[PDB]
């Protein structure tokens, strides 16, 4: 269930998914500099 | 923005600002994709031409990696009107792609049942843009945000002279004087999930400007995602 810790997802739910601009590892891996959703940095 | 603070570089990368033939902001938006802006359908009213400047944390001064885009396709909702402020959304398609950069960014779009559940529940977001700070004062030059609780639907209700649907929903405080203000529309609501930033929310509009008894007023995203994805595919 998703409905306890998200599933251990990072971000969506068991099955795991991410925001484009990610990876599935459970965890979500920017697949490059400026992934949707982070702030930036220097 | 009315009380808040401004957002450091990096901080609130997602915004676009709507600027009118004379160059001046008058409502916010937000980044998507490099070819698309999230932003409200009332704005689309409030300008004769207007085009997307991103990167911008100043309005007096020229910063490094400010960017003007033209909009080449504007997708407005056609349910909405002013009579009910229902449907308070549109998706701009840009002319030329944006290049991300720090201060550039999209905001991620949650998945729907997962957002009403795990979105929607958190205790507070984050409203960011130009607006006025203060009710009959004027603009801020500084972009700012404001962290801003959910208020619960009921409560908004009892305290609204409108209908509040269920395309919106309400955030912000009762007495504090904080909330977001006119110029401000069409801006970002992003609600942090874990270490990422999800739009949640189009500032919509409110009674005033952080009245006393009164809640600031979002297009509700979630309501939307099928809208969007379909706007973003055309
Ligand atoms: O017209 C105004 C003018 N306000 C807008 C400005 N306030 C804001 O834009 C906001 C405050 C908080 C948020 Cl979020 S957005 C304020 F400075 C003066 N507010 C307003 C009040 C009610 C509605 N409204 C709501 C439902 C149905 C009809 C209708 O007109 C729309 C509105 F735009
Ligand atoms: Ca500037
Ligand atoms: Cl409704
Ligand atoms: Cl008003
Ligand atoms: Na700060
Ligand atoms: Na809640
Ligand atoms: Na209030």
């Amino acid at each position: 269930l998703c409905s306890l810790d998200n599933g251990d997802c990072d971000q969506f739910c068991v099955v795991c998914s991410c925001a484009r601009g990610y990876t599935l590892a459970k965890a979500c891996i920017p697949t490059g500099p400026y992934p949707c959703g982070k702030q930036t940095l220097e | 923005i009315v009380g808040g603070q401004e957002c450091k570089d990096g901080e609130c990368p997602w915004q676009a600002l709507l600027i009118n033939e004379e160059n001046e902001g008058f409502c916010g938006g937000t980044i998507l994709s490099e070819f698309y802006i999230l932003t409200a359908a009332h704005c689309l009213y409030q300008a004769k031409r207007f085009k997307v400047r991103v990167g911008d944390r100043n309005t007096e001064q020229e910063e490094g990696g400010e960017a003007v885009h033209e909009v080449e396709v504007v997708i407005k909702h056609n349910r909405f009107t002013k009579e009910t402020y229902d449907f308070d959304i549109a998706v701009l398609r840009l002319k030329t792609p944006i290049t991300f950069r720090m201060n550039v960014a999209p905001a991620c779009l949650p998945e729907r049942d997962w957002a009403e559940s795990t979105l929607m529940t958190q205790k507070t977001g984050i409203v960011s843009g130009f607006g006025r700070t203060h009710e009959k004062g004027e603009q801020s030059t500084r972009l700012k945000m404001l962290e801003v609780p959910y208020v619960d639907r009921n409560s908004c209700k009892l305290s609204s002279s409108f209908i509040i649907t269920q395309n919106m929903f309400c955030a912000g405080y009762d007495t504090k004087q904080e909330d977001a203000c006119q110029g401000d529309s069409g801006g970002p609501h992003v609600t942090r999930f874990k270490d990422t930033y999800f739009v949640t929310g189009i500032v919509s509009w409110g009674e005033g400007c952080a009245r006393k008894g009164k809640y600031g007023i979002y297009t509700k995203v979630t309501a939307f995602l099928k809208w969007i994805d379909r706007s973003m595919k055309t």
